[PDB]
């Protein structure tokens, strides 16, 4: 939903037939050429494309318009979903579009690879395995006496 | 192929 649309700056370039821009005020927001943006499906029941903002230019025939370099979720590969709602895949489709049907502009990084890590266990809560319920982990304290040995489940059991 | 078609 944008309404009020701005240009920012003189064009970059000129075709004589489209006057090309770097920067766009849209709304409240300013677009840059590079930034990431959301646009709602035609079937509003789908999931919100998302596409990088390649080229923002005003045409003679078409009004205010930018070129979208689509980026696509797992549902639309070989793979189906993915683990993290997040998680985006470069891909190879385009269109030039009108700038009032951009609905946001969202982020998007690239993560590149990583290693493995530091592979140690870890533990977040406590499992009363009488109940079976978990609950944060209990803050039973040593006394000076009994530091050198203490375990906390021998004193919760006394 | 394009994907958004409306108007
Ligand atoms: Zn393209």
């Amino acid at each position: 939903s944008k309404n009020r649309i701005s240009w920012v700056g003189d064009a970059v370039k000129t075709d004589g037939k489209k006057s090309y821009y770097k920067k766009v005020c849209i709304d409240s927001e300013t677009l840059e050429v590079g930034d990431c943006v959301s646009v709602i499906p035609d079937d509003s029941s789908k999931p919100l494309y998302l596409a990088r903002v390649t080229a923002l230019w005003e045409d003679s025939s078409n009004g205010q318009m930018f070129h979208a370099h689509w980026f696509c979720a797992g549902t639309d590969t070989v793979l189906g979903a993915t683990s993290d709602p997040l998680e985006l895949f470069l891909v190879d489709e385009c269109e030039d579009m009108q700038l009032s049907y951009i609905h946001s502009k969202v982020q998007v990084i690239y993560k590149a690879p990583s290693g493995a890590g530091s592979a140690t266990y870890f533990y977040q809560l406590w499992y009363d395995q009488d109940y079976a319920r978990f609950e944060s982990p209990p803050k039973t304290q040593p006394t000076e006496d009994n530091k050198y040995k203490f375990c906390a489940s021998c004193a919760r059991l006394a | 192929h394009r994907k958004v078609l409306r108007d």
